[PDB]
């Protein structure tokens, strides 16, 4: 549950921040869902972080 | 299997206390970082 | 033995059907016959190379799954001389005998004298720069050396395992195959990477990738792991796996399948993000060709059904503890590996999603049916598990 | 490498694209390069798109553009020890190149290299805080208030035009130098990256003037003229090698120079689409001596 | 051989591991005192170097306009790659069901945490404006600014923060019943509460052991792709660039292999004095050293394969920049790094195939030190040589490191050893549980014959 929450939050934060809240042209890279690379690492790290927090705090 | 605190009458009061603390802290952070200026 | 005969006749029938449809398509397009045969060879080599690779990995790192699937790995890896015999149509495609076989312009771009010689019609200078390395003689010598290495390695490991089963010290004839596996993992990695280079990436010499070949290793590993899950589900009632094999080798096999699904999408995504973020025109035409003309739909299907579906159905404990669910997931996975090698190889010939012929599905199905029949005939010659092995105690759990 | 492109006059008269045709024929075997990118970029179809065209045939190497850029943009003077460490601060450099068939007497090839303001900027992609972004007008925006070191913009810049304040290079105590500083350009502190901005003080001043004139006349649309922006290097060039103007305006001098066949950009295989393009040097040799 | 020597009981394991901590500070060994004095002197060197860096600037180093990343980034990748093997022993060996993790995982995960602690300062230290590291973090501000998130350094922010946090969490989870054992074995009533509040009343309950084993399994199965993603992202902060030495697509598994290589080099180089100075020959065995050197040989072979991939890419490409990258590495002004790299990562690993050399202790120490030096040379070759000579030959210069980045490197060595000596003073070097459980498992294996 918290891994899904972390992956969703890590994608949504990058999407809103780079694409909705502040659309910036950097490197000519896309301003839509075509910018789905360079969102996967922070998405995955957020999912891993909240899933490991879930494992620890949920066990305790 | 059941959890350790299953059957304890304090479990739902402490869950409502934790969720109330989380929503108050979330709303307060949202107020400070979005509606404060 | 009944299920082995059933899968042997199933693979024989699938091979007959695939070779018949491929030979029917050869008379209408002899070029596309060989272009589909390259893709079929690339698909059908994922099983024996992966069987040799996990045979050496389980010999180095012993396990209950390793002694469960070890004889299947030996039977799969023993088909590699026949794969060396089946590479001959590709070699005759890129030799000078292409005119006698109906193929009008040679099978690889570096077999063109007009491309690799100065003063020719095309004279691509990059391909002409790679003229000693990417030549028919050097490529045939390299792939033949690789076949010799694979065949000697697999035959020595299988012969040592059969000698261990028949007569001799089980502990002494385990260190020998562990040492042979220790040198053979390094030889296998460099050999399979250069084989994948010279077979797949040598179609378009304008583009190079160094994670390629190891990505093919992850692809072949996932393909033969799902193959092992399907065969392990098929032979679950054979009076040898009923007594000595429990659910823990099944759990280990499912965990390995999940781990190498994650590893395959890792090796695909790393290459994709490197080429996408570093916008160099030496590398971006690969993903342009793999995105244009409907190939973006196949890429999205690889995102959705080769990673997002097996990652979520293999994340649960019960779906890998059950052989029926593991076999269904493994069948979906090998279908998605067929789609993945299609997305990798077929943009080099077809250029469009709607330009895919029936030879492109006849060649890998028939040639993997040949792989099925050869593997079943090889595993029918031996007991399914190494009873006289030091690592037999790992099956007791 | 295809950086300084040299041609002859008679073959230029026959066909002005033959320099690029010969370069790409030797490199790829085809007359034109089919450079393919995975990034879309921006559009630039109805907007003021700014670019530079440097004429290598008309550059002598007098460094007047470099001194003008320093004077206009407050580029700090570092020590001789700091240049020996490799940390010179110059937004435009003149790259002498000594190419010839004998290096004991070669031909001298001078070329001004500033920031190309690349539409797909490798400096822009690798900035972790978006301190360097791209304009609606088409300029790379090196923001010093935002720049936080990390020195990666300079490692992903293929031309290495970006200069980093490794120490406190700008003078803080000399009142005469403080008076010498341009009030309309910032003075950079230690720890920030600086590079060529197409004199965006003048770009912003002319854009504000054009918008103010547009609303004072009621036109509801600002037009910036071709001579309205003149950068410091373009102004102080005694030869006129550097020309600055609008790309989307076809009647502008930069668009007319970029419509020439010998116009080219540096390192096109890196899909950057440079806006500072170069005109190849066209020589005029005599038949009694060379030909 | 065996991973546990015979003649051990559960109480003997508990006493022999927990009696090296919980000793009075007046009974502290002189070897520990001398090592901590050396570590504290080099930590004073760290403080002096960091203070002079913050006073003067990042211009005290040798970095310049073409080479903007130098010894700071080399030591960053080196120190962050030390921790991969400890994360591997803590997580991947738990996933694989390998019984040799039970006596090396505590020290190796502590080494991972201290190496990440040393390598997390290096972004902030090299940053040039060090007090604005939080602008790379997505935080709410009055500007409305965001990090780019398309750069690999934002992924590095997320990956380093997640790696440090999950590594510390998994280490503390693996310490909680060891905290219970120390709380039980303590003598003074005031040091009972030091480990009591960290054990949280563990009780050793079988209901608690089920949830503990499930949490450890899921933490291992989350930390394996975590550590692979962290070292892939640290590969990507070169591999997303257009630099000819850096736009190489085998860098994520190549950096994973190099990090595991250097990590087990440092792990062997710090097990061997711990094994010979504490009574841990029964726990850390010759089989442990043999299998750690086997993983060193395997991962070093993968790094040698990565060298062959880069050389093949340079020779196979018709690209003049790849050809000159190979020429510059072979015969450049910094070709000493490439040649010493080839000697220290290719020649020195062919002895590790041999069983006698694998079992030999001083040969293992020499090989581990040579591999650490050659991995520093590898990161030098990747960063500095590729940044030295670039596309435009006018922008070519030589990177000469000063005394200050060397002083910072020596100081981070001192910080690492200070944290390690504090860890071996107040905490057990090896896991008290899961080694008595390993003894129970070996007893069950002997009963099953
Ligand atoms: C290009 C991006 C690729 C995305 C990679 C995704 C991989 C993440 C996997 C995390 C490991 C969890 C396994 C738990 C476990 O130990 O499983 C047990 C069975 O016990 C259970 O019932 C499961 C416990 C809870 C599982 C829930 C996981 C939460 C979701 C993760 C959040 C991520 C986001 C993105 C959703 C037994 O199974 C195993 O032990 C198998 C472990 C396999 C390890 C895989 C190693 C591959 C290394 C390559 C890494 C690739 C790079 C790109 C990350
Ligand atoms: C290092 C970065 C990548 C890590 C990925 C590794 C995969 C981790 C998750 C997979 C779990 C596999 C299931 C568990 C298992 O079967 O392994 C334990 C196994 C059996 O142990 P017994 O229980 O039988 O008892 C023995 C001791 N009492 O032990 C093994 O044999 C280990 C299996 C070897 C794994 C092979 C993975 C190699 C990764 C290759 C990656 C490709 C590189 C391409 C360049
Ligand atoms: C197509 C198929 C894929 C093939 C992949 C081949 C390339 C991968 C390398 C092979 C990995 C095998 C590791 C062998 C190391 C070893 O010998 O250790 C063995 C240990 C324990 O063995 P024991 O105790 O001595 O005896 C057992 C028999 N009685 O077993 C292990 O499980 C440890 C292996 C841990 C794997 C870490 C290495 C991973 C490489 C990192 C780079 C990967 C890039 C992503
Ligand atoms: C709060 C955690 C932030 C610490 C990590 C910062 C990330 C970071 C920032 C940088 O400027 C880098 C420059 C070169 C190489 C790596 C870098 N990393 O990782
Ligand atoms: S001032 Fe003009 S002629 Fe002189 S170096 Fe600059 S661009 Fe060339
Ligand atoms: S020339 Fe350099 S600094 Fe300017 S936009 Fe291009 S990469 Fe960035
Ligand atoms: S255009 Fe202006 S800022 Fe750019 S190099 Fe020329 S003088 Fe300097
Ligand atoms: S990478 Fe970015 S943070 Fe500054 S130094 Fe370069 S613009």
């Amino acid at each position: 549950l918290f891994g899904l929450i972390g992956a969703a939050s890590g994608f949504i934060l990058q999407y809103i921040g780079n694409l909705v809240d502040y659309p910036l042209n950097v490197g000519g890279r896309p301003l839509d869902i075509t910018n789905w690379p360079a969102m996967i690492p922070i998405t995955f790290e957020s999912g891993i972080l909240l899933a490991s927090f879930a494992a620890a705090i949920g066990m305790i | 299997m059941q959890p350790e605190w299953s059957g304890d009458p304090e479990v739902k009061p402490v869950f409502l206390a934790v969720t109330l603390t989380g929503m108050v802290a979330f709303l307060l952070m949202v107020w400070l970082f979005a509606f404060y200026w | 033995i009944p299920q082995l005969g059933q899968v042997q006749m199933l693979g024989l029938a699938a091979a007959v059907i695939g070779i018949g449809v491929l030979a029917a398509g050869y008379f209408l397009s002899p070029t596309s016959f060989f272009e589909s045969y390259i893709y079929g060879y690339y698909v059908a080599m994922t099983i024996p190379l992966g069987c040799l690779g996990f045979l050496m990995v389980q010999h180095l790192t012993g396990g209950a799954w390793g002694v469960t699937v070890r004889r299947m790995l030996e039977a799969g890896a023993a088909t590699l001389p026949i794969m060396g015999l089946l590479f001959i149509p590709i070699a005759l495609g890129y030799f000078d005998t292409y005119k006698a076989l109906g193929l009008e312009h040679p099978l690889y771009e570096w077999a063109n004298p007009e491309v690799v010689t100065p003063g020719g019609a095309e004279f691509d200078p990059i391909i002409a720069h790679k003229v000693p390395w990417l030549s028919p003689l050097w490529v045939t010598a390299r792939i033949a050396i690789f076949f010799i290495i694979w065949s000697a390695l697999a035959l020595t490991l299988r012969a040592w395992s059969r000698q261990q089963d028949a007569g001799g010290d089980a502990k002494k004839l385990a260190t020998r195959m562990r040492r042979l596996s220790g040198i053979g993992v390094a030889l296998f990695v460099i050999t399979v990477t250069f084989f994948s280079f010279d077979v797949a990436m040598s179609l378009d010499p304008h583009w190079f990738s160094t994670i390629y070949g190891a990505h093919y290793m992850a692809n072949a590993g996932l393909m033969t792991l799902a193959f092992l899950a399907l065969m392990m589900s098929r032979v679950r009632d054979a009076a040898l796996f009923r007594e000595y094999v429990s659910v823990k080798p099944i759990h280990d096999i499912g965990k390995l399948i999940f781990a190498f699904t994650v590893l395959w999408t890792y090796m695909s995504y790393g290459q994709l993000v490197i080429i996408w973020s570093g916008d160099v025109a030496e590398f971006t035409p690969w993903y342009v060709h793999r995105t244009q003309h409907g190939w973006v739909f196949v890429a999205l299907a690889l995102m959705l059904f080769a990673f997002a579906l097996p990652f979520f159905v293999l994340l649960f404990r019960g779906t890998k503890r059950n052989l029926n669910t593991l076999a269904t997931i493994a069948g979906w996975i090998v279908v998605m590996r067929f789609v993945d090698m299609a997305w990798i190889i077929l943009p080099e010939f077809r250029e469009h999603l709607w330009d895919i012929a029936i030879t492109d599905v006849a060649a890998p199905i028939g040639l993997i049916g040949l792989v099925i029949a050869l593997f079943a005939a090889n595993v029918q010659q031996a007991p399914l598990l190494p009873l006289r092995d030091p690592n037999m105690e790992q099956l007791q759990n | 490498r295809d950086i300084y492109r040299v041609g002859e006059f008679k073959k230029f008269k026959e066909d002005p694209k033959y320099i690029a045709k010969e370069v790409y024929q030797e490199e790829y075997g085809r007359e034109t390069p089919n450079y393919q990118s995975l990034q879309p970029g921006d559009d630039y179809t109805g907007r003021n798109a700014w670019g530079m065209t440097i004429n290598l045939n008309a550059c002598i190497g007098c460094n007047a553009c470099v001194v003008a850029c320093q004077a206009e943009n407050n580029i700090a003077v570092v020590g001789k020890d700091q240049v020996s460490r490799g940390r010179e601060m110059h937004w435009i450099r003149i790259d002498r190149y000594f190419a010839g068939e004998d290096l004991d007497n070669p031909s001298i090839y001078m070329m001004p290299v500033n920031c190309m303001q690349c539409e797909k900027a490798p400096c822009e992609v690798v900035c972790p805080v978006a301190a360097t972004v791209h304009d609606y007008e088409g300029l790379n925006n090196m923001v010093y208030n935002r720049c936080v070191g990390t020195k990666y913009c300079s490692n992903n810049c293929p031309y290495k035009v970006r200069r980093f304040n490794f120490l406190q290079y700008s003078d803080t105590t000399t009142e005469t130098f403080k008076l010498a500083f341009n009030p309309d350009v910032t003075v950079r502190i230690r720890g920030v990256m600086e590079k060529c901005t197409y004199c965006v003080q003048r770009i912003s001043g002319a854009r504000i003037a054009a918008k103010r004139a547009a609303v004072q006349a009621g036109q509801s649309s600002y037009v910036i003229s071709d001579g309205a922006i003149q950068t410091a290097c373009e102004q102080a060039c005694p030869t006129g090698a550097i020309v600055f103007g609008d790309i989307n305006d076809s009647n502008s001098r930069v668009a007319k120079w970029k419509a020439e066949g010998h116009n080219y950009g540096l390192l096109g295989f890196l899909n950057t689409v440079p806006r500072t393009t170069y005109l190849a040097r066209v020589r005029n040799p005599s038949e009694e001596l060379e030909k | 051989e065996a991973y546990l020597l015979p003649g051990e009981t559960y109480t003997s394991i508990s006493a022999k591991i927990g009696d090296v901590p919980l000793t009075p500070p007046l009974k502290t060994p002189k070897g520990w005192l001398a090592g901590f004095s050396v570590a504290f002197f080099m930590l004073m060197i760290f403080f002096v170097s960091v203070t002079w860096l913050f006073i003067r600037g990042v211009g005290i180093w040798g970095i310049n306009i073409p080479v903007g990343w130098g010894m700071d980034i080399i030591n960053f990748v080196w120190w962050i790659g030390i921790g991969h093997a400890g994360t591997l022993i803590s997580a991947i060996l738990l996933l694989l069901n390998q019984g040799w993790r039970n006596s090396i995982n505590r020290f190796a995960e502590a080494m991972t945490l201290f190496a990440v602690a040393c390598a997390g300062l290096y972004p902030i230290l090299h940053l040039g404006r060090p007090w604005l590291f939080y602008w790379l973090i997505p935080y709410p501000n009055t500007h409305g600014m965001w990090p780019q998130f398309r750069s690999a350094l934002a992924w590095d922010v997320f990956a380093i923060s997640t790696y440090a946090t999950v590594s510390l969490v998994f280490w503390l989870v693996g310490l909680i019943p060891d905290f219970a054992t120390l709380r039980d074995r303590a003598k003074n009533i005031w040091v009972k509460r030091l480990y009591g509040i960290a054990a949280l009343g563990w009780r050793g309950s079988a209901r608690h052991w089920h949830r503990y084993e499930m949490a450890s399994i899921l933490l291992a199965g989350l930390s394996t792709p975590l550590v692979v993603s962290v070292h892939s992202i640290i590969s990507l902060d070169f591999a997303i660039s257009q630099v000819p030495g850096w736009q190489v697509t085998v860098f994520p598994p190549y950096f994973v292999a190099g990090a595991v290589f250097a990590g087990f080099a440092m792990v062997l180089l710090l097990m061997i004095p711990v094994r010979t100075f504490y009574g841990f020959e029964n726990y850390i065995t010759l089989h442990h050293l043999d299998v750690m050197a086997k993983v060193m040989l395997t991962t070093g072979m993968i790094v040698v394969y990565g060298y062959f991939m880069e050389v093949f890419a340079s020779l196979y490409s018709g690209n003049e920049f790849e050809e000159y990258l190979l020429y510059n590495r072979l015969f450049g002004p910094s070709s000493w790094a490439y040649w010493g790299l080839l000697f220290c990562n290719a020649v020195a690993i062919q002895p590790l195939w041999f069983k006698k050399v694998r079992q030999n202790i001083p040969a293992l120490l020499i090989i581990s030190l040579i591999v650490s030096v050659g991995m520093w040379l590898e990161r030098y070759v990747i960063i500095v040589i590729s940044l030295e000579r670039d596309f435009l030959p006018s922008s070519w210069d030589i990177y000469i490191p000063t005394i200050w980045d060397w002083s910072l490197y020596i100081g981070t060595f001192g910080l690492f050893f200070t944290l390690l000596f504090l860890f071996i003073r107040v905490l057990p070097m090896i896991n008290i549980f899961e080694m008595r459980l390993f003894l129970y498992q070996e007893t069950e294996k002997a009963k099953q014959r």
